[PDB]
């Protein structure tokens, strides 16, 4: 019965970021869909995580 | 190994509808009732007669006990 | 007759060596193979450098060796300008030269499982390797091919590091090394796509010139590895494989074992290096260092002068070989007394083990001839000699 | 109506493999510790419908050493036979009740063969002209290797029909009685069908852009109808007349599974050398095959468990 | 010294062959062996993202070219033609001149980039430290008649950066 | 090699090779050979001298004949247009057809080859290249 | 048109999502690609498929260093490709033969045999600058079909 | 009365594909071996023995078992003697 025990794991991880724009913007380039925890400061909107 | 999983429900979804749409054709043809079917000659024969005596033109029509009383 | 030429064919493997094939139905009994796609001038070339200079051009004459091509060539050199080269540096030159056989001995197993048409085991090694070139990058100056060796010892220290990554590494090697003896040892279709072919055992085994395996594996044991001392390498123990008959079979399994000794090289060899010095100290063949070429007057003068021209090496022909990871390596470089050098022809492998496909391929089947080239571990441009 | 379930068989069928390329590669992928489509999916969904559309595009240059009428007819009959064998299949309601099947089924089979000599033939020399003939000489000697054990579970089963084939499998799984069939059947079945481990197979070489689609279309065709034809006949599944939706639920996704093996043998083995190919048939396979042959006869003879029919 | 691999007779009892022969005939090898090393799927996918992430380095990595200069601009370079006599491909060529000031300088200064073979000993023949391997891999332009670079690149592609360049020498500099 | 004019004959594959117009009259005109003509540009761009001084080609031996048609049906044995198609790249049934059956052997007093010299070259070697059909052999 | 330039950004979309590349090991610049091709820089599934036939291909490559012996047999193998198609070669001795450039049986260039489209420098480039490349080569299609039979 | 008129669709699906393929969005304006033939030879006829072998499903329900048994399987055993002299020479094959 694990496709519960990960699944509250991964329902904050997909949808308690940004909500369903935050995600369906940042799902139609590639499948780099986790969201970084630590952010960088530079230097105009690419916060590198 | 999470990716693959949209990769099997294309093709595996893919197959389900000829199955889905056979048996809700036949079953549509006869109006809720299965086809006879038919495989010796026999059993052909029935299906010659209760045509010509069902109401009109049809074998997926039944008279039952109440047409001669 | 059919002459079909199935060479050019970018079949994978390495579409290159054009041959011929007048094959008697459907054996084959003749084979009378092209070679010279890449002549590339390399011999007539280094007429004109100097022995600084031309030094790289050994390196690119590997697809693999990066350690052990340069070394075939310093110590060709050292020996006519009487030097010994400094004992920290002797523990680096067995390092590296006990690395690129681990190199080798991967795309010599995988690629041969490619031609045969395995997939997975080219995938399932190269992303290991990937842990490995790390270090060149570290070290030297690039991913491959580096300018490393010089004549005066190494270049430059190591920095700090590559002690705890090498252990961290070797320690982890062996369990990859099990995974492929579970894919192609204890199963039966790959030991019956090889057995008893190429069954060359005689003395016509050697009369043709061949260095190892495809020597001692089939048979007669020699090495230049505990007859013939490079640097600090006699001081470390381990032993050399023997297979058993005479094939291809009996010479794949050296290359298991042979990887089983390099992995204990390696974890002999860390606890014995002391700390040191790199280059030679007379500074008539080793450049002097960067906070020196800045302050005194000897410095510039030794320095400014030694990248103009080179060394100076006393006439007298000189030979030397070592183990390259496929064969022996000879180099027969003629001096003539200037910072040019005169005449340097090589010997590389497959001049020997690829004449003696002829008397290896005939009385089999067509499909058999591709199965023999990825044995002998052929790489052209190495056959550039 | 019946021209609508014609086309509801034939276009969601061909998707059923067009999006099985893209499956091929991820579970390709994901052994090698490599993902699967990334840039133009997300998920990969949406690279094979951009892929489809470049074959159409880029030039189908012909060959002037070769015949016309030859060269495109094999393509005719690939996409023909190879589709047609599809029909009297139940799942769980056949498109027509065949009274006999199973060797309908051999039947359309049987000229698969007589599709891969006409490319290499009529085209050009050695390679289509030598090469192209052993493919041939190899998967002649799978029918008799495929027929015989094929005709030693019909003895149990009851008779050629395929209705009949559900309810006389409905407590069985047929593979406990037949776990020995139940390889030379598989393993004749990968290699007529030209996979991996059972390789040879300038047949393709010569078709550009455009007719190299269908003989790579058609060759896909036949490997998930060799899946959902072992799928009725080995790994029967369980009927209700009340819910026939059930069925079809558990029916493909047995099917679907044993479409994976086909994927998952090729991510393992090298090939066979062809001199060993066939020498592993009659040596090897065709004495057990007339064994078990005399097997299955004397048994339901000697249990009084003759199938009624 | 020695040892005999693939040398060992085989068993021949009674008991033994049931080894061998449950081996063949009902494949308990190449299932149990070959069937569960592939599988062995569910490990993570070691794979760069690449136009978002991107792998390790080495500070000694080598490269794009650049020249540098002093604190407030000097050119660096006094044209003393060392890193053209050990270029083995000779994509160096330089023409120098005395600038009306005085002091020498250059006039041409070309890197075949096309025939450079990147020994990268340009970098160790300097002593006034002027040519540096400057460690970023981006190029592959549309022509052939673009690479040859010019001084007037060359300047400017060392200043398009220079603390890339200033940090890795800074922490390097001391081995070599 | 890839012109119009010659390559108008033999891409007539059709139920019926019908020549211009089933008469064998004004044909055929001078039929230079290629090399000629990238000849005549290269020697009068320093010739010198050859400004308003116009100039003419001269073809081949000599006039031409209606064998040219059947010339080609006994020898070959009986970039940027679209995506899929151009709409109208046609045969073109207009104008096309009479462009080329007016031949008009034109005033020999150009000076205008030979003197821009030197072209000389027949047709009956030049013929095997540019045609090419399924035979390829014989 | 609005209508019929609505359609190139689906076909030149379409041809630079799928790059069927055909590759010429020659020299030591083989040896990269193929750390390209496993799995770290993993060069399949980024819309480009691993190795494939002669016949199939859109994009050639050439790497290492040409010899006389080989000019005539790459002229033949780029006659048989199909129409569109991208000549792209790695390797600095694919731009002028690097050095072993004043030798007497070494292809000077890759260019005065074949025209190519994308020139990267280095010995090896280190299969790093090279998916660089290859996003340049599909950044360079934003050609068209459409307005180019409708102006003329 | 569809099968004839089954089949008419998937034919006529095929042969209008290649126009789309080779067709119009096109416009483009041996020796003998011996030892690679007995096998043909030889599979035709086990191909014939086994239609003889073919009836036996029908071949159960029927009248006094053992003239039906002890002949079914001799047409195995003439397929299978037929092996053993062959087996004695097969060549490279
Ligand atoms: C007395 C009671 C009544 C009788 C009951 C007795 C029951 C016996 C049941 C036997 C039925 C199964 C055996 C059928 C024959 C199997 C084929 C075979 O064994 O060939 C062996 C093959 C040939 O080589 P070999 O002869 O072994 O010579 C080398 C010796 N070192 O050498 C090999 O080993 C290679 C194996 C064949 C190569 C193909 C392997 C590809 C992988 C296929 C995987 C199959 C997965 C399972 C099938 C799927 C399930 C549907
Ligand atoms: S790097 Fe040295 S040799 Fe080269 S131009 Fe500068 S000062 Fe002169
Ligand atoms: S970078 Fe390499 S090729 Fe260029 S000048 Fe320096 S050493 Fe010579
Ligand atoms: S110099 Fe460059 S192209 Fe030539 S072999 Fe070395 S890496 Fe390959």
């Amino acid at each position: 019965m694990e496709l519960l025990q990960v699944l509250k794991r991964g329902l904050q991880q997909v949808s308690g970021h940004g909500g369903l724009r935050g995600y369906l913007r940042v799902l139609f380039r590639a499948n780099d869909v986790r969201v970084g925890t630590l952010v960088g400061e530079d230097k105009y909107g690419n916060k590198y995580y | 190994w999470f990716e693959v999983l949209p990769g099997i429900a294309v093709m595996g979804v893919c197959l389900f509808i000829p199955g889905m749409a056979t048996a809700r054709i036949h079953r549509f043809s006869n109006g809720g009732k299965e086809k006879r079917v038919a495989h010796y000659p026999y059993q052909w024969y029935l299906m010659e007669r209760d045509r010509r005596v069902s109401g009109v033109n049809r074998s997926y029509v039944s008279k039952g006990l109440e047409n001669i009383d | 007759n059919l002459t079909l030429n199935f060479g050019p064919q970018h079949p994978a493997a390495h579409g290159v060596l054009r041959l011929v094939m007048e094959l008697s139905g459907e054996m084959v009994r003749k084979c009378d193979p092209h070679i010279g796609l890449l002549h590339r001038g390399t011999e007539k070339l280094i007429e004109y450098k100097t022995y600084l200079q031309a030094l790289p051009y050994f390196d690119r004459l590997d697809y693999v060796s990066m350690m052990c091509n340069e070394q075939a060539y310093s110590l060709a050199v050292e020996k006519l300008l009487n030097i010994q080269p400094p004992p920290r540096a002797q523990w680096i030159r067995v390092l590296f030269g006990e690395i690129t056989r681990l190199l080798n001995h991967i795309m010599a197993v995988t690629t041969h499982a490619l031609d045969i048409g395995a997939m997975t085991p080219f995938f399932w090694m190269f992303e290991e390797r990937e842990k490995m070139f790390e270090f060149y990058e570290r070290v030297s100056g690039a991913r491959m091919h580096a300018a490393y060796v010089r004549p005066g010892g190494v270049h430059q220290d190591l920095p700090l590091g590559l002690m705890d990554d090498i252990y961290e590494f070797s320690k982890n090697f062996s369990l990859r090394i099990d995974e492929l003896e579970e894919m192609l040892t204890n199963n039966r279709i790959w030991r019956n796509r090889t057995v008893d072919i190429g069954i060359v055992t005689a003395e016509d085994a050697l009369n043709y010139g061949f260095s190892g395996v495809m020597l001692r594996g089939s048979g007669i044991q020699w090495d230049l590895r505990k007859t013939q001392p490079y640097d600090v390498y006699d001081q470390v123990e381990f032993d050399v494989p023997i297979g058993s008959r005479g094939d291809c079979y009996d010479r794949y399994l050296c290359r298991v074992e042979e990887m089983r000794q390099s992995i204990r090289i390696i974890s002999q060899c860390l606890n014995k290096m002391p700390p040191g010095e790199i280059k030679v100290d007379d500074a008539k063949v080793s450049p002097p260092k960067r906070a020196e070429m800045k302050t005194s007057m000897e410095s510039l003068i030794h320095h400014f002068k030694l990248y103009t021209e080179g060394y100076q090496v006393p006439p007298g022909a000189t030979y030397t070989a070592i183990e390259a990871p496929k064969g022996e390596f000879g180099v027969y470089l003629v001096s003539d007394g200037s910072s040019r050098p005169y005449r340097c022809k090589i010997k590389a492998p497959g001049f020997a083990h690829l004449a003696g496909l002829d008397k290896m391929s005939k009385g089999h089947m067509l499909a058999d001839v591709v199965a023999i080239i990825g044995t002998q571990d052929i790489v052209f441009g190495e056959v550039d000699r | 109506m019946f021209m609508i379930n014609i086309l509801m068989l034939i276009i969601p069928i061909l998707l059923a493999v067009a999006f099985l390329t893209l499956v091929e590669r991820k579970v390709l992928g994901y052994m090698q510790l490599r993902k699967g489509p990334n840039v133009v999916g997300p998920y990969g969904l949406l690279q094979p419908i951009a892929d489809a559309i470049k074959l159409f595009i880029k030039e189908p240059l012909r060959p002037a050493t070769s015949s016309a009428s030859m060269f495109i007819l094999a393509p005719i009959m690939a996409l023909g036979l190879a589709l047609t064998m599809w029909i009297p299949l139940p799942m769980p309601y056949p498109l027509i009740n065949m009274n006999l099947g199973v060797l309908f089924m051999l039947a359309m089979s049987s000229l698969a063969v007589y599709s891969i000599l006409w490319s290499g033939w009529a085209s050009n020399s050695k390679y289509a002209l030598i090469g192209a003939l052993r493919a041939v000489a190899q998967t002649i000697s799978y029918e008799v290797t495929l027929a015989i054990i094929l005709l030693s579970v019909l003895l149990m089963s009851g008779s050629f029909t395929l209705s009949t084939l559900i309810t006389t499998q409905e407590q069985m799984w047929l593979i406990l009685p037949a776990w020995p069939l139940a390889m030379m059947w598989f393993i004749s079945t990968l290699a007529e069908t030209n996979r991996a481990p059972f390789d040879l197979t300038g047949f393709n070489v010569e078709y550009a852009a455009g007719p190299f689609a269908l003989f790579f279309m058609a060759e896909y065709a036949n490997i998930i109808m060799m899946n959902i034809f072992t799928a009725i006949l080995f790994l029967g599944t369980s009927h209700n007349p009340h819910m026939p939706e059930l069925y079809t639920i558990n029916f493909t996704i047995k099917s679907l599974l044993l479409t994976m093996s086909f994927l998952w043998i090729r991510a393992s083995y090298p090939r066979f050398r062809y001199d060993q190919l066939m020498h592993l048939l009659w040596k090897n396979f065709l004495p057990l095959t007339l064994a078990l042959c005399m097997w299955h006869v004397s048994l339901p003879i000697l249990t009084s468990g003759i199938p009624p029919q | 010294t020695y040892k005999y691999v693939n040398l060992r007779e085989p068993s021949m009892d009674m008991k033994s062959v049931t080894d061998r022969a449950a081996q063949t005939l009902l494949w308990t090898e190449l299932i149990r062996g070959l069937g569960m090393t592939l599988s062995y799927l569910f490990r993570e996918p070691a794979t760069i993202n690449y136009p978002f992430e991107k792998g390790p380095l080495s500070p000694r990595f080598r490269g794009e070219h650049a020249l540098r200069r002093y604190p407030s601009g000097e050119e660096r370079c006094i044209a003393c033609k060392l890193c053209e006599a050990v270029c083995p491909a000779q994509a160096i060529t330089i023409e120098a001149e005395p600038r009306a000031d005085g002091s020498r300088r250059t006039t041409r200064y070309d890197i075949d980039m096309t025939k450079c073979i990147y020994c990268g000993f340009c970098q160790e023949a300097c002593p006034v430290d002027a040519i540096v391997e400057g460690p970023n891999f981006e190029f592959s332009t549309e022509t052939h008649e673009e690479l040859l670079y010019n001084k007037e690149k060359l300047l400017n592609n060392g200043d398009k950066w220079e603390a890339e360049i200033a940090a890795n020498i800074q922490a390097d500099y001391l081995y070599r | 090699r890839e012109d119009r004019f010659l390559n108008y004959f033999a891409n007539i594959r059709w139920f019926g090779g019908v020549p211009l117009i089933s008469l064998g009259k004004k044909t055929v005109k001078q039929p230079v050979y290629i090399v000629d003509v990238t000849k005549g540009i290269i020697n009068a761009i320093k010739d010198p001298d050859a400004r308003g001084k116009t100039f003419a080609f001269v073809g081949p031996s000599r006039y031409l004949l209606f064998d040219l048609v059947q010339y080609v049906f006994a020898v070959a044995h009986r970039i940027g247009r679209l995506f899929e198609i151009s709409p109208f790249e046609p045969w073109t049934t207009r104008d096309k057809v009479e462009r080329i059956h007016t031949t008009d052997k034109i005033l020999p007093h150009l000076p205008g080859l030979e003197d821009l010299g030197v072209e000389a070259t027949p047709l009956e070697l030049k013929a095997i290249e540019v045609l090419r059909r399924h035979r390829t052999y014989r | 048109e609005y209508v019929v330039a609505k359609l190139d950004d689906l076909i030149n979309w379409a041809r630079r999502s799928s790059l069927w590349p055909m590759t010429f090991g020659l020299a030591c610049c083989a040896v990269e690609m193929m750390h390209m091709a496993a799995p770290r820089y993993d060069m399949d599934r980024f819309g480009v498929v691993f190795r494939a036939s002669p016949r199939q291909s859109d994009v050639m490559i050439v790497a290492g260093t040409l010899t006389n012996k080989m000019a005539p047999a790459l002229r033949k193998v780029y006659d048989q490709m199909p129409e569109p198609r991208y000549v792209v070669s790695m390797g600095s001795c694919a731009n002028g033969g690097g050095y072993y450039h004043y030798s007497y049986s070494v292809v000077r260039g890759c260019d005065r045999i074949v025209p190519v489209d994308i020139y990267v420098p280095g010995c090896p480039p280190t299969a790093e600058a090279l998916l660089y490349g290859i996003l340049q080569l599909q950044k360079k299609i934003k050609r068209e079909k459409r307005l180019r039979i409708w102006y003329r | 009365m569809n099968l004839m008129l089954a089949l008419l669709t998937n034919f006529t699906l095929a042969t209008l594909l290649v126009i789309i393929a080779f067709w119009l969005p096109q416009l483009n304006v041996l020796p003998f071996s011996m030892k690679f033939f007995l096998v043909a030879i030889t599979f035709l006829l086990f191909d014939l023995e086994i239609a003889l072998l073919l009836p036996l499903p029908w071949a159960s329900q029927t009248a006094n078992l053992n003239t039906m048994l002890t002949m079914a399987l001799f047409l195995i055993i003439l397929l299978a003697v037929s092996l053993a002299y062959e087996w004695t020479q097969k060549g490279l094959e």
